[PDB]
Order: structure tokens, then C-alpha cells, then sequence
């Protein structure tokens, strides 16, 4: 056994946390989030979002191995704003949005319980 | 134990030490039978 | 040896349209049309039934 | 003609080959009398009256495609690579994995490979219905896309789909035998099956003998490990002294069957084989079907390949740069080829020297099913979405699968087993033993300079001693 | 199989249709073994009486 | 510096396919739930096979493999399934798992064709898809097969044989009106279906300032789930993987001090 | 294992004398017996 | 005999006292890795677990150190003895109960092999000091080795079922030289002929080209999603080339951060055309050549083989001679890494279009062909009536033979400009010809324009039969097609005389490669 | 009674008939026989 097993690619450990905070310091009012066990689909999910916050600077993120399982996102705001809050507010509205889709979609499969038609 | 025949398939109990033929056949290729421990697969 | 279960590339069940692909065969069909008798309609899942050698039918002819 | 509608009939008519030689229509041409004869090479061509190059010939061929051998009758389109191309593929065809006999169940073979989903190709020679290519062929059609796509394809090697890996794709399995004899080499040193047990036996390891039966043989169905002893055989000591075999290293198997017989010089003897599957990893080699040989890169899922814009992601990336130096456009043609195979439902004829078969009328038949005439497509980002500004040429072809696979070849050393005249590393049953340091290996750390590594490799890594030795004479003390 | 003459190793007009001009391996044994054409035929001989 | 209002509009209905459009929203979001069709929606399939007598052609490891396959009715009673991994029962229980059984014997001369149709389960709510055959083995006069299966619940992750959905088409702008793709003659490529261009037209008039909207999609499905809940489960299985995230988040600048 | 240890910088050949082939022999007044084991 | 008990090569003397058999090594295949650094190697858990490295316990690590020993050759992060003082090498693996083991200061733990370690990778045959190379450990989960690209110059290796060994300095002094020796970004340039030996290789160097045109824009989310790829960057965010109608960067304001420091250097693009430098717009360059990279920042030009390969005076040669040995390879690392992703977004291919011509070039070639087999018989009619005049030293035969092959090497030539000049600049052949990454000007002419005439012992298809050359030809034929011109391209395939022919030029070519080999490495042998 | 255009069908109808009656491995069974 040379190969890792397949739930190893979205299971947690025990000792690991699945999110870290820290901040960057070759410039002010940057972070640097490192989320454990997650991939593209929820990487790329966030930072479109991040930009069209009117207060972000710089957001972007990085798988750095595809052969391992971790993510890496950066953000940088005004000096009157922050980086946790701004990812935080990023999150928030992806919900508002996803649940808004789900009622407009389940009103139009019942749209044609019979058919409009 | 119990071995098999390579022609008739007629099972018949050899006993250690013992020439190797079969009986109402008389063969000499035996096989052994498969094994009752029990090992699972995954269907992955 | 015996036909897959699943197209390799999309993942449609593919190993329940061998014997009505040979029952069509059998009448007068081309493989083009029985084809698209089936419902197979991405080339993909196509070459699954179009270039497969049934091997199975001859491995039942030694006695067990 | 009146040859030809009743050679047609061969099967209740008894009309044949002997009965064409023996009515003077064709004739066996030795080497010498070659040099005395005028051939044509094509009967509607070249023996036509005109301004013609000559008039007096004696001879015509069959088909000039018969001057290929085995081996180098498989490849489509051979006459469009360049030439050392057909050579290497000739050569790599005879190590493809695929079903190599039909009654492979009785065979007890050493080193069997076999394929679990053999297709036949959907661009084939008419010279393939003579060797039996289609009833037990080597290989799977795969659809492969040429294309950089994230830098795990550079410098020969493929990307391939992970997801069509968990469906069957390119899975097989992996037969070996092993061969124990009893014999009476003595009048008193004879050996014996049985179970070894711990107090009575003496030069036994410390590993287990529960899986062993009464008869010392492990009955089919287990699941045998390395290092696990097999068969139980004990020689009697002028007590009783016990030899055995053991797996070697890294095996993994389930035993698959036990026979048991008399060998020539009638004593008995047994025979046991081992069943293992095999799954492509990240170090298999793949080769298709004109000489371009490579390992597997990385594996992708389906949810991060590239699609079209109907959800057909390919099974296998390869690196563009690999066409331009080497010049194989038989390559390109069949992946052109074989999409209008697929689409229409026929299987494609490759013949070499046809002449019946050009490009513009492939792509003119590939422009009515509705796609593009040279078999660009537009593929869409797996990872973000977007769209790839270049269009990317993509089609079904045929790969095999070599005999070469990773697990046989890695292998390491520390500190392991040592010899006992010279007291050198050595490597025996152990599997591992370790890496020459060779002359040439001597020199470039001499160039270097470094003169402590040189001497940890040869002395202090390999059989390290010390002696005594006097001071007023030179003479070990 | 180490000789450096190439005159035994090059093809040769005259395998024309009898051996296969594609097939050889590689190494140390370059067109020193080769196969022989799909219809080049043997002969087995026969008595001049 | 807040979300969208996307619209949905169906355009087909079947038993193995929809077709619809999300107007109105961003080309992350509509990709984000490309993946999640394919990789991240709950389905039952078989992950333990023992075999207690195979004398047929293939080997036990064969035969194994093409049971996994085979796609089981996973209509409702996912919701109800725990992950084996976390209930907190032992090895197996009706909480987290469906036996099946299978066994076949050949007795006539004429051949066999061991099809789906055997595999009997306890639980009438999960059953392999019949109400032709999907084909597993043959089998010749005397011989036999018989085994126990369980059938536990996951994801495409972790294999392959838990997506629930054949190809999943997906597409937006199609005429080049942004340029994201260049054509070198774009004379010779054939028009969209869902273009609007005239029949003597290849590409519309470049417009700088756009932006990708109009997503179009189709999704089939291989016969467990239906085709409008593969959708249902994908859009409520990615919010709850954003929701559970912003917990953690949240307990982290929480316990900053 | 009492003794220092130390390196080589000199290796001078020449035939030894049958006095220290005498002298320094293991087995004195010398092998006899061409049978190598008797019980 | 004793006298041959120590025989040469396999004796006592030429078999086991300079050349032997070593332990702590591993083999086994190498596999592509773009996102490792060029000295980093990547080792399977399999083999990174069984070799080991002793450890001497000191009041710095003894914490560590036990914790360690508390799993043993069961974890992973192990260890597999204790040596004491005394020399007693206990077995981890049969000791009863791990607890009462006690390190203690002076003892030497056995560790395994984590990651961060210093190994020696080389290949098979070991020509120049660059086939050793000390790399550093990092582990990954299946079972191939993986190391980077750029380093498969020096070793001269390619992922098709290569092997490669490694070698584990087992003191603290040797790993201490290899690492201040022989490290592989200290071993960049060659003193065999004052060059690099590295440069940016086969997939990395078509695309650096195609991103450093006149004409690539990049919109905000991509240059961020650029920018998260440099290791060096300092985290400021450029102003945009153009600001007004829509912010947008260029290919070269985003490259001009990869260079290192503040270098300088002017080269050339492979295409520059040489009546440049005379007329106007010497420093304009309507084609956008003449590179120029002034105080560390891309100016104008597009970036090819002759100023980012291994050639004197290229960019990387600066960068080592200026900045040094460290930061040389943060500059390979970051131009493999960006450009891949931005590559991702571009894509490249090859197909069948980029194999195939207009109607108007056939024609031409058609007509070309045709007048040069026209030439062929006036010579070959005239040359027997017996008006040919010998020149000075060259017999009759020798000057027609010279004659034939003007006529015939003007015609591969002259075609193949015209399979050049039909070409487009959407052409994927083109693409990686001029980029210098694959290929050659003349793979373009033979695939599209003519195959060309073939030759066995550097002279013209002999006759192997008696007067003949085939059994279809009639005897003491000299024409073109009767002795090896092949007139068709690779892409309207060969008629069965031409690929006969074509196998006997073949034949001989791959003869050749099979005796060099030998002669050349027991040559060097001996010279050494 | 000449073949024209239907010359590529009859060629492999001549060489499948080869292949029927010689097979692959006659060389090595007729030197045997003998
Ligand atoms: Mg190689
Ligand atoms: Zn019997
Ligand atoms: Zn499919
Ligand atoms: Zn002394
Ligand atoms: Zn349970």
C-alpha cells in the first residue's frame, strides 16, 4: 500500500482545524486564510465574490499541490475596513443567493405540475 | 484432506501418505478444494 | 470479455443494450440505425457497443 | 472475371487456391529469377497503352501492402510517419497487455498478463482479418485530446481521467506460479509436505505457519501477503530440520489454485498460483499505436478535466510538442478518422498504399455530422469555467497498455543482509539488495572534490574493518 | 552480434517482398534478426530426377 | 457589494433529462454547481461484497467490480441514511445499510444469462433499477454463484461509482460577442443551437464592455435519482457546505482573544 | 580495541624469510596429518 | 590457483576493490512535477520508511527524539534503533514495552527519512559532473519519483520508462559537503563551456513566447490570479498600461516582475530581419524584436530560445553572474509556475489543419517538381550521345552524379520556401518552430511540401539488383523516381517504391546510433 | 472478363484465399513432414 485511500481527500483528522488565520506583514491590512480539505469548487466560489466588494484591493487563491488537499486565499482592504470582515460578508451573501435559487427553481418544476402548455 | 479430480470432478478424501489417483477414473492430476475461511472484496 | 456495465467517458449504463443490439443486427438493420434505435447518441457511447469483441461465448465451450 | 465469381463460392463449390496455381494464372517467383523478370505494380495503371515507360511486362502484383510483416501490419496509415517510427512501434506491439489465448484457465503459465475489456480498433487494416486481430485484440479505444493543459503532461508523458479509471478503464490482472518438488537426494536426507511445528523443527523464522493445511499446502481463497510461507517442507536431520518457500517482497495476491501430480522422474510435486490486480497508477506506461511511448503524469477527476460543450471530457492529455520533431502524422489521421467511424457506425479502412482516401474527403464526411472539418472543438475550463481561447483537436484513438508497470521496479537498501566470505553487501532472497557505485560514478565526485563523500560510498558503506598491525615491522599483529 | 561492419546489418535491394523492411530491434542486434513478409513462402524441396 | 437575483426558466422535462437557464448571475456561481452534479450529491450503491461459492469464468475480483455498478433506486430514503462512518453502530446495521443476496445455479443444458433481476433486497425502497437487465455473468451446465452485498451511501469523491448523472452539458454566449474563444476562420464552424445570428453570419459584433450571462445546461441521469432532485440536492448540499464553513470561521475570530 | 588507531603512509614489498614463516606460524612443529577430522 | 583467485575484471583486484555494491540506495521511475523547485526531489512513502538516518541525541532534541521512539516502524515519522553508548543496537520492533526506553544524552536514535533531507540523484550512464546532483527531499503519496523539468537537460532524461538512483549521505560531515558542494542551483553553468546547462525547456518556452507578444491584455481577476503564483513578490499591484477605457496589463508588465534585481542585457528574437538594423526604426522594430531588458524590467521584445535557453549571454546567464546562485532558482520556479497557469487559460494544440495548404501552393509545388524532372532528362539525353565534358578530377559518372544532385537539392529547397511563406500565423507547426521549443524549418517542408531523395552510404539508392534497383523498373534506369527522390509529402503518404527506399535510409540512420554509443563511452574510459 | 475498378476487391479475395489454404506456420510444419 503506496496509495492513499480516497476519503482522504475530503476528511478531516484529528489533530487538523479546517481553517487558520494569519496576517501578512509586507503590507497593511492584508490576511492570508488557509482552509483545509477543500478544492476549486469552494475556492473559486469566494473570490469572484470578494471582488465586487467596492473595498477590496487584491482578493485571489491557490491550490499549491494538486496531489495534496488545502487551499490558500488572499485579501486586502482599505485601511478602514477589515480582512475578516470582509470575507465574512462574502459568505453571507452566497447563502442569500443560493437559497433565493432554490425557491425561484422548486416554483418552476411545479410551474408544469400538469404543464402550461 | 479433499482433493479433486481433473477429469470425473468426483471429490475424494486422500490421506496423507497416500498415492495420487483418482477412484473410478484413475487420473493423477488432482486439485485441491477451494478453501470455507471467508475474505470480503469492495466493489471499488 | 463480457460488455461493461458503464461507458467509460460519460458514465451511461450501457451493459443492459447488448443482446436488443444483436436482435437488431439480426433482422435487417445497419449498425447506424440500431444505434440510434438505442438512444446512443454522443460517439462516445457508440464506440462501446460498435467495437466490442464478446469473448465470453467462447471460454463456455470447455467443460467445466 | 470467370475466376473470380466462382473463387467467391469456396465454401460448396471446392474451388480453392491449389485450383487458381494449377490454371496458370499465378506463379511462385524465387530471388534469382527476380532479376529476370519486369514487374507492374498495379494492373488498371500501369498496363495501359500510351507514351508508357514499357510494354513488355511478364509479371504483376497482388497488392503491393503484403511486403509488411507481423508486426507492422497493425499500424493505420503507415505510410504518412517517418520511417525509424515504424520501426519502434513493431518492436513495442510485442509487450502489449491484452488476452493472449483462449484457454488461459488451464494454462498454469508463469508471468501471464490479461486484460479485463479488450476492443477491437475502429480504424483497422484489411490485413488484420488473416491474424486474428479482432477476436483477441490489445488495447481500448481512448479519446485523446492534444493539449497543454497544466504542465503534468511535458517531456512524453499523458494526464489521464480518474474517473474512467474507477469504471474498468485499462484495469487488469496479473497471474505467477511457483514450483516445489519433494526428492531424495540421500538414502537418509529426505524431504517431506507437513506442517512445521515450533519444537520439533528447528531452523524455522519466527513467522506464521496457521495458514498452512495438514498436507503443508494453503488451501485457494486466501489472501496471501508478503513474507507469508506457502508451502510447509521439512528435511529429516541425520531430527527434523525444516526448509520452506516464502513470497517475496510486496505481493499481495490471493491464491488462486493448487494442483498436485507426479512430474517425470515420479516424485510428487506441486504447483501454486497467485492472482493479483492491477490498477493504472501515476508511474504505468501507455504507447499508442505509432511509436510514441510515456508514463502517466496525474490523474484528474471528471469534475476537473476539460469538457465540450456537450460533457465529453477526454480520457487521456498529451503534450503537443511531441508531433512536431518526430513527424508522425499517421497519428493525426486516425483520430480524424475514427470520429467519422463512430458517428456514422462503420469501422475504417487504413490499408497503406489505397490511394481511395484522402483528407479532404475524410473532412468532407466529418462537416455533415455537424461538427468542424478538421476536428478542432471548443473546450471550456474545468477549474474556472471560462473558456480556452485556442481550440483544441480531440478524437477517439487506439492505446495500449505495456507490460512495463511501477510496482516491479522500485526497490531500496539500508543496511540489509551481508555476504560472508567478503563481508560485501548482498542481496539474495532479500529482493533488495543495493546500487553499484561504479568507475564512471568514481570520477565525477573525484572532479567535485569531494573527497569525504568519496570515501563514506566505498569504505565506510561497504564492509568497514579494522586490524592490528606491528609498528617495527609491517605485519598484522 | 558486436561486429561493426555495417554491410551485413543495412537493408538490401533484394528484400523486396520477402522480409520485412520495418521490423528489427533496436541495440546491439540491428538488422541481424528480421521477419519474414505475410506471403513469402519457403521452399521445402524435391528430387532433379 | 452584494449577491444577484438569478431566474431560472425550464425548458424540458423528462425522466432522464432536464433542460434549463440561469439568467442573471456570475460565471464562478454557475460553474460552482456544474461540479457539484458530478461530485457532491448522496447516492446508494454496493461497497461489500463476500462471495461463498464462484465456479464461474470469471474470478471472484470480476465479479465484484461489475456489482458495484449497477445503480439502485436512491429515490427518498437517502435523506434517512447515516454515513457508516459516523453512526454508532458496529460494523452494519439497517440504520446505515441494505443487504442483498444473490444465488444462481445452472442446471439445464441451454446457457444462463445471470442478470440484475436476482438481486433481492429487505428494504422494497432501495432495488436496482427495474420496475431490460443489466447482464453480470453466464453461466454453464453446473455451475454456480452465490454472495451477500451491503449497500452503504456516498459521493462522487470517493468513487466514481456514486455520481448519480451521465453527461452534463454546459455552455454560455454562443456567438463570440465577447471573443473569449478566437477563431482563425470562423467561416468554417457550425452555429450553435441556440444561436440567434442569421444563416449568413458567423460571429456577432465584438462588445467591449459585457459580461457572461445566460447560462445553459442539461442534465441526464443514469436512473437513481430523478432529474429535477439531482438539482434540488445539489443547490441544497452546496449551501450547507458555506454554512458550515462560516461556524468555524466565525468560532476562530471569536477565540482570537 | 586498546590500541590508538592510526593511518597508512608507506606499503613496502619484499619476500619474508622462512625464519618468521617459523617464528610466527600458529601451529608449531607444523601441519602433519592430511585427514582433517577423525571423530 | 591463487594467481587466479585475483583475476582482472571479476578477480580480487579489478572487481570488488574500486567498484562495488552499496547500500542505503533506492530505484525506481521518474515522472513530471511542475510545482516542485528545481532542487527538490519528490520520494514515495514506501521508500522514505525504510531508509534511515542516525541521529546523535544532545539536550537540543531529546524531547523530540523520544517522542519519536515512543512509534516505531508502525507510524510513519519513526524509528527503528537505539545505538547507546556502549555500541548496543537495540530493535525497536522487539522490545516489549516502548515507555521504559530513556533516551539519554550521547545516544544515537535511528530516524527515518522525513522531509528536508539531502540526497545524490544521478542516471544510468554518468558522463559529466552535472549527472550528480545533490536534490532535496520532499514526500509524496504514490510510488514514482517525481523531480522538476527544467533539470532533465543536465541529466539528459525523459518520462518514458526511465530509472534513476539516489544515494542517502548517512554522517553529518558528508552532508555537509554534498550540501555546500554540489547542489544543483549551484551547478547552473558548466566549465566545459562557460554556458548554463539548465534553461526553460520544451512546454514552458512555446507559451513564454506567445505571452510576451505585442498584443495580450489581461483583465483585473486574471492578473490577481497571476500574481498568486510568485514566490518573490513584494505585494504591490501595478498601474494598468491602459487606464482609460478599461483597466488592462500587458504580457510584458507582468513578466517584468519575475526578473530578479536589476539586470540588463539586449538579444535578439529568432526572426529579426537582418536590413533592420540599416534603415529607420532601429529602436522601433515594427515586428517587436531586439529585446531589450533595461534595470530589471522588459521594455520591448518577444522572449524564444535565443535569450532564455542555454546559450552565452542569455537572461539566465546574467541573472547567475549578477544576483547569484539563490535567486536563480526562485527565477526558474516562478517562470514555470505563472506561465503554466496562465497557459491553462490560452491552450495549444496540434491538429490536421495545421498540416494542410491552400490550392494555390499545390500547384505551385506540382509545377516546380515537374520542371526539375523535366531537367533531369535533358541531362540524362544529352549524357548519352556522349556530349558531356569531365570537369578537372571527376570522372564521367562522378560529374553526372554531382549535376543530378544540384538539380534535385535545389528542388527540396525551393519547394519547401514555399511551404514556408503559405504559412499562417494561427499555424501551430510555426508556434513551436520559431519558439525554438520543438522541431525544425525543414519538418514543415516535408510534411507539406516534399518527402526529398533518399541516399544509402552517402550516396544515391544503388543497384541492388543486376543493372536495377527494383524488378519493376527496366534495366540502367537514372531517372529521378528509378533511384530514391521521393516526390509526395507525409500527409499524401508514400507509394510502395518510395517506402522502400525510405526504410533502406532509415535502416542506416538507426545502424549508426547503435555503434556510437559503445565506441564513444570506452574512449572517454580510457582517456580518464 | 477483365477486372477493372473491382481490382481492389479481387486482390483480397486472391490473398484471403492464400491465408485459408497455407496459413501463417506453414514454414515450420512442412520442414517437419519432410
Ligand atoms: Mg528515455
Ligand atoms: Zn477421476
Ligand atoms: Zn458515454
Ligand atoms: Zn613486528
Ligand atoms: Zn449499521
Amino acid at each position: 500500500m503506496n496509495a492513499p485511500p480516497a476519503f482522504e481527500s475530503f476528511l478531516l483528522f484529528e489533530g487538523e482545524k479546517k481553517i487558520t488565520i494569519n496576517k501578512d506583514t509586507k503590507v497593511p491590512n492584508a490576511c492570508l486564510f488557509t482552509i483545509n480539505k477543500e478544492d476549486h469548487t469552494l475556492g473559486n466560489i469566494i473570490k469572484s465574490q470578494l471582488l465586487k466588494d467596492p473595498q477590496v484591493l487584491f482578493a485571489g487563491y491557490k491550490v499549491p499541490h494538486p496531489l495534496e488537499h488545502k487551499i490558500i486565499i488572499r485579501v486586502q482592504t482599505t485601511p478602514d475596513y477589515s480582512p475578516q470582515e470582509a470575507f465574512t460578508n462574502a459568505i453571507t451573501d452566497l447563502i442569500s443567493e443560493l437559497s433565493l435559487l432554490e425557491e425561484r427553481f422548486r416554483v418552476a418544476i411545479k410551474d408544469k405540475q400538469e404543464g402550461i402548455e | 484432506m479433499i482433493y479433486i479430480c481433473g477429469e470425473c470432478h468426483t471429490e475424494n478424501e486422500i490421506k496423507s501418505r497416500d498415492p495420487i489417483r483418482c477412484r473410478e477414473c484413475g487420473y493423477r492430476i488432482m486439485y485441491k478444494k477451494r478453501t470455507k475461511r471467508l475474505v470480503v472484496f469492495d466493489a471499488r | 470479455m463480457i460488455i461493461p456495465v458503464r461507458c467509460f467517458t460519460c458514465g451511461k449504463i450501457v451493459g443492459n443494450k447488448w443482446e436488443a443490439y444483436l436482435g437488431l443486427l439480426q433482422a435487417e438493420y445497419t449498425e447506424g440505425d440500431a444505434l440510434d434505435a438505442l438512444g446512443l447518441k454522443r460517439y462516445c457511447c457508440r464506440r462501446m457497443l460498435l467495437a466490442h469483441v464478446d469473448l465470453i461465448e467462447k471460454l463456455l465451450n470447455y467443460a467445466p | 472475371k470467370r475466376h473470380i465469381d466462382q473463387l467467391k463460392e469456396r465454401e460448396y463449390n471446392n474451388y480453392s487456391w491449389q485450383d487458381l496455381v494449377a490454371s496458370g494464372v499465378v506463379e511462385y517467383i524465387d530471388t534469382l529469377e527476380e532479376e529476370t523478370v519486369m514487374l507492374a505494380m498495379t494492373p488498371d495503371d500501369l498496363q495501359e497503352k500510351e507514351v508508357a515507360y514499357c510494354s513488355t511486362y511478364t509479371h504483376c502484383e497482388i497488392h503491393p501492402s503484403m511486403i509488411l510483416g507481423v508486426c507492422a501490419s497493425i499500424i493505420p496509415f503507415p505510410d504518412h510517419n517517418q520511417s525509424p517510427r515504424n520501426t519502434y512501434q513493431s518492436a513495442m506491439g510485442k509487450q502489449a497487455m491484452g488476452v493472449y489465448i483462449t484457454n488461459f484457465h488451464v494454462r498454469m503459465d508463469t508471468l501471464a498478463h490479461v486484460l479485463y475489456y479488450p476492443q477491437k480498433p475502429l480504424v483497422t487494416t484489411r490485413s488484420m482479418e488473416y491474424l486474428r486481430f479482432r477476436e483477441l485484440p490489445a488495447g481500448i479505444n481512448s479519446i485523446v485530446a492534444i493539449a497543454s493543459y497544466t504542465g503534468y503532461n511535458q517531456e512524453d508523458s499523458v494526464i489521464m481521467n480518474r474517473s474512467a479509471v474507477d469504471r474498468g478503464f485499462f484495469r487488469s490482472v496479473f497471474y505467477r506460479s511457483y514450483k516445489e518438488q519433494e526428492s531424495k537426494k540421500g538414502f537418509d536426507q529426505e524431504e517431506v509436505f507437513e506442517k512445521p511445528t515450533r519444537e520439533t523443527c528447528q531452523g524455522m523464522r519466527h513467522a506464521i505457519y496457521d495458514k498452512l493445511d495438514d498436507d503443508g499446502l494453503i488451501a485457494p481463497g486466501v489472501r496471501v501477503s508478503g513474507d507469508d510461507v506457502i508451502i510447509g517442507k521439512t528435511v529429516t536431520l541425520p531430527t527434523k530440520r525444516d526448509c520452506s518457500t516464502f513470497l517475496r517482497t510486496s505481493e499481495t495476491g490471493i491464491v488462486d489454485q493448487v494442483m498436485v501430480t507426479l512430474n517425470q522422474e515420479g516424485y510428487k510435486f506441486c504447483k501454486i498460483r497467485v492472482r493479483s490486480v492491477r490498477i493504472p497508477q501515476i508511474g504505468d506506461k501507455f504507447a499508442s499505436r505509432h511509436g510514441q511511448k510515456g508514463t502517466c503524469g496525474i490523474q484528474y477527476r471528471q469534475e476537473d478535466m476539460p469538457f465540450t460543450c456537450e460533457g465529453i471530457t477526454p480520457d487521456i492529455i498529451i503534450n503537443p510538442h511531441a508531433i512536431p520533431s518526430r513527424m508522425t502524422i499517421g497519428h493525426l489521421i486516425e483520430c480524424l478518422q475514427g470520429k467519422v467511424s463512430a458517428n456514422k457506425g462503420e469501422i475504417g479502412d487504413a490499408t497503406p498504399f489505397n490511394d481511395a482516401v484522402n483528407v479532404q474527403k475524410i473532412s468532407n464526411l466529418l462537416s455533415d455530422y455537424g461538427y468542424h472539418l478538421r476536428g478542432n472543438e471548443v473546450l471550456y475550463n474545468g477549474f474556472t469555467g471560462r473558456k480556452i481561447t485556442s481550440q483544441i483537436f480531440i478524437g477517439p484513438t487506439y492505446y495500449q497498455r505495456l507490460k512495463h508497470m511501477v510496482d516491479d521496479k522500485i526497490h531500496s537498501r539500508a543496511r540489509g543482509p551481508i555476504q560472508i566470505l567478503n563481508r560485501q553487501p548482498m542481496e539474495g532472497r532479500s529482493r533488495d539488495g543495493g546500487l553499484r557505485f561504479g568507475e564512471m560514478e568514481r570520477d565525477c565526485q573525484i572532479a567535485h572534490g569531494a573527497a569525504q563523500f568519496l570515501r563514506e560510498r566505498l569504505f565506510e558503506a561497504s564492509d568497514p574493518y579494522q586490524v592490528h598491525v606491528c609498528n617495527l615491522c609491517g605485519i598484522m599483529a | 552480434r558486436d561486429g561493426k561492419l555495417a554491410k551485413p546489418r543495412q537493408l538490401h535491394n533484394t528484400l523486396w517482398g520477402m522480409v520485412c523492411p520495418a521490423e528489427t530491434p533496436e541495440g546491439h542486434a540491428v538488422g541481424l534478426v528480421k521477419n519474414l513478409a505475410l506471403m513469402a513462402y519457403i521452399s521445402v524441396g524435391s528430387q532433379p530426377s | 457589494p452584494y449577491a444577484n437575483q438569478p431566474t431560472v426558466r425550464i425548458t424540458e422535462l423528462t425522466d432522464e433529462n432536464v433542460k434549463f437557464i440561469i439568467e442573471n448571475t456570475d460565471l464562478a456561481v454557475a460553474n460552482s454547481i456544474r461540479r457539484v452534479f458530478i461530485a457532491e450529491v448522496p447516492i446508494i450503491a454496493i461497497d461489500w461484497v463476500q462471495i461463498d461459492a464462484n465456479s464461474s469464468v470469471l474470478h471472484d475480483e470480476f465479479i465484484a467490480h461489475r456489482l458495484g455498478l449497477i445503480p439502485l433506486t436512491s429515490d427518498d430514503i437517502v435523506d434517512k441514511l447515516q454515513y457508516s462512518r459516523d453512526c454508532t453502530c458496529e460494523e452494519f446495521c439497517p440504520e446505515c445499510s441494505v443487504e442483498f443476496t444473490l444465488d444462481v445455479r445452472c442446471n439445464e443444458d441451454q446457457t444462463r444469462h445471470v442478470t440484475s433481476r436476482d438481486l433481492i433486497s429487505n428494504s422494497p425502497r432501495v432495488i436496482p433499477v427495474t420496475s431490460d437487465d443489466i447482464l453480470i455473468v453466464k453461466l454453464r451446465k453446473g455451475q454456480e454463484l452465490r454472495l451477500r452485498a451491503y449497500a452503504k451511501k456516498g459521493f462522487g469523491k470517493e468513487h466514481a461509482k456514486w455520481n448519480p448523472t451521465a453527461g452534463v452539458a454546459f455552455e454560455y454566449d454562443p456567438d463570440n460577442a465577447l471573443r473569449h474563444t478566437v477563431y482563425p476562420k470562423p467561416e468554417e464552424w457550425p452555429k450553435s443551437e441556440y444561436s440567434e445570428l442569421d444563416e449568413d453570419e458567423s460571429q456577432a459584433p465584438y462588445d467591449p464592455n459585457g459580461k457572461p450571462e445566460r447560462f445553459y445546461y442539461n442534465v441526464e441521469s443514469c436512473g437513481s435519482l430523478r432529474p429535477e432532485t439531482i438539482v434540488l440536492s445539489a443547490l441544497s448540499g452546496l449551501k450547507k457546505k458555506l454554512s458550515d464553513l462560516q461556524t468555524q470561521l466565525s468560532h476562530e475570530i471569536q477565540s482570537d482573544v | 580495541s586498546a590500541c590508538p588507531l592510526r593511518t597508512i603512509k608507506r606499503v613496502q614489498f619484499g619476500v619474508l624469510s622462512p625464519d618468521e614463516l617459523k617464528r610466527m606460524s600458529v601451529t608449531e612443529g607444523g601441519i602433519k596429518y592430511p585427514e582433517t577430522t577423525e571423530g | 590457483s591463487l594467481k587466479q583467485r585475483l583475476k582482472g575484471k571479476e578477480g580480487r583486484v579489478r572487481g570488488n576493490l574500486m567498484g562495488k555494491r552499496v547500500d542505503f540506495s533506492a530505484r525506481t521511475v521518474i515522472t513530471p512535477d511542475p510545482n516542485l523547485s528545481i532542487d527538490q526531489v519528490g520520494v514515495p512513502r514506501s521508500i522514505a520508511a525504510n531508509m534511515t538516518f542516525a541521529e546523535i541525541v544532545t539536550p537540543f532534541n531529546i524531547d523530540r527524539l523520544q517522542e519519536l521512539v515512543r512509534r516505531g516502524n508502525s507510524q510513519y515519522p519513526g524509528a527503528k534503533y537505539i545505538i547507546r553508548d556502549n555500541g548496543d543496537r537495540i530493535d525497536l520492533r522487539f522490545h516489549p514495552k516502548p515507555s521504559d526506553l530513556h533516551l539519554q544524552t550521547g545516544y544515537k536514535v535511528e530516524r527515518h527519512m522525513c522531509d528536508g533531507d539531502i540526497v545524490i540523484f544521478n542516471r544510468q550512464p554518468t558522463l559529466h559532473k552535472m549527472s550528480m546532483m545533490g536534490h532535496r527531499v520532499r514526500i509524496l503519496p504514490w510510488s514514482t519519483f517525481r523531480l522538476n523539468l527544467s533539470v532533465t537537460t543536465p541529466y539528459n532524461a525523459d518520462f518514458d520508462g526511465d530509472e534513476m538512483n539516489l544515494h542517502l549521505p548517512q554522517s553529518l560531515e558528508t552532508r555537509a559537503e554534498i550540501q555546500e558542494l554540489a547542489m544543483v542551483p549551484r551547478m547552473i553553468v558548466t566549465p566545459q563551456s562557460n554556458r548554463p546547462v539548465m534553461g526553460i525547456v520544451q512546454d514552458t518556452l512555446t507559451a513564454v513566447r506567445k505571452f510576451t507578444k505585442r498584443d495580450v491584455f489581461l483583465e483585473r481577476g486574471e492578473v490577481m490570479n497571476l500574481l498568486m503564483f510568485l514566490s518573490t513578490w513584494d505585494g504591490k499591484v501595478p498601474q494598468p498600461a491602459i487606464l482609460k477605457p478599461r483597466p488592462l496589463w500587458t504580457g510584458k508588465q507582468i513578466f517584468s516582475l519575475i526578473i530578479p534585481g536589476h539586470i540588463n542585457c539586449i538579444r535578439t528574437h529568432s526572426t529579426h530581419p537582418d536590413d533592420e538594423d540599416s534603415g529607420p526604426y532601429k529602436h522601433i522594430s515594427p515586428g517587436d524584436t531586439k529585446v531589450v531588458v533595461e534595470n530589471g524590467e522588459l521594455i520591448m521584445g518577444i522572449l524564444c530560445k535565443k535569450s532564455l535557453g542555454t546559450s552565452a549571454g542569455s537572461l539566465v546567464h546574467i541573472s547567475y553572474l549578477e544576483m547569484g546562485h539563490d535567486i536563480t532558482r526562485l527565477f526558474y520556479s516562478n517562470i514555470q509556475t505563472v506561465i503554466n497557469n496562465w497557459l491553462l487559460i490560452e491552450g495549444h494544440t496540434i491538429g490536421i489543419g495545421d498540416s494542410i495548404a491552400d490550392s494555390k501552393t499545390y500547384q505551385d509545388i506540382q509545377n516546380t517538381i515537374k520542371k526539375a524532372k523535366q531537367d533531369v532528362i535533358e541531362v540524362i539525353e544529352k549524357a548519352h550521345n556522349n556530349e558531356l565534358e569531365p570537369t578537372p578530377g571527376n570522372t564521367l559518372r562522378q560529374t553526372f552524379e554531382n549535376q543530378v544532385n544540384r538539380i534535385l537539392n535545389d528542388a527540396r529547397d525551393k519547394t519547401g520556401s514555399s511551404a514556408q511563406k503559405s504559412l499562417s500565423e494561427y499555424n501551430n507547426f510555426k508556434s513551436m518552430v520559431v519558439s525554438g521549443a520543438k522541431g525544425s524549418k525543414i519538418n514543415i517542408s516535408q510534411v507539406i511540401a516534399v518527402v526529398g531523395q533518399q541516399n544509402v552510404e552517402g550516396k544515391r539508392i544503388p543497384f541492388g539488383f543486376k543493372h536495377r534497383t527494383l524488378p519493376h523498373f527496366i534495366k540502367d534506369d537514372y531517372g529521378p523516381e528509378s533511384r530514391g527522390f521521393v516526390e509526395n509529402s507525409y500527409l499524401a503518404g508514400l507509394t510502395p517504391t518510395e517506402f522502400f527506399f525510405h526504410a533502406m535510409g532509415g535502416r542506416e540512420g538507426l545502424i549508426d546510433t547503435a555503434v556510437k554509443t559503445a565506441e564513444t563511452g570506452y574512449i572517454q574510459r580510457r582517456l580518464i | 472478363e477483365i477486372t477493372p475498378d473491382l481490382w481492389q476487391e479481387a486482390c483480397w479475395i486472391v490473398i484471403s484465399s492464400y491465408f485459408d489454404e497455407k496459413g501463417l506456420v506453414r514454414q515450420q510444419l512442412d520442414s517437419f513432414d519432410e
